[PDB]
């Protein structure tokens, strides 16, 4: 086995990595109770709802 | 009478949703300036059409 090169290791931090983003975009939900909560999650979807709550208010 | 009648034709221009007038006749049947379409499918040709009738005095 090459021992200068740790590919399977490589391949197990990287999808850690991106499992580790997606568990960090779900505790803010949870923790506000609001779907969107930044940009990027559903631009359109954003800028509906604040134009909802300019009616609401 | 002038006062109910008034307030008929006051919903009637003011029934919005997301800046969409609905009451006014702009989505009527027989000649409609914009016609209402729903997509309730994940496909191309999944589209059926809605129909609010005119509705001022």
């Amino acid at each position: 086995m090459i021992i200068n090169h740790n590919v399977s290791a490589i391949f197990a931090h990287r999808t850690l990595k991106s499992n580790d983003a997606n568990l960090s975009k779900d505790i803010e939900k949870l923790s506000s109770g609001m779907r969107i909560n930044k940009a990027g999650d559903d631009a359109s979807g954003l800028a509906v709802s604040e134009k909802m709550r300019t009616q609401i208010a | 009478v002038s006062q109910l009648v008034d307030e008929i034709d006051r919903i009637a221009s003011q029934a919005e949703f997301n800046k969409m007038k609905l009451l006014t006749g702009a989505f009527a049947r027989l000649n409609p300036t914009a016609s209402m379409w729903f997509h309730i499918g994940a496909n191309m040709h999944q589209r059926e059409r809605v129909y609010i009738e005119t509705m001022n005095t």
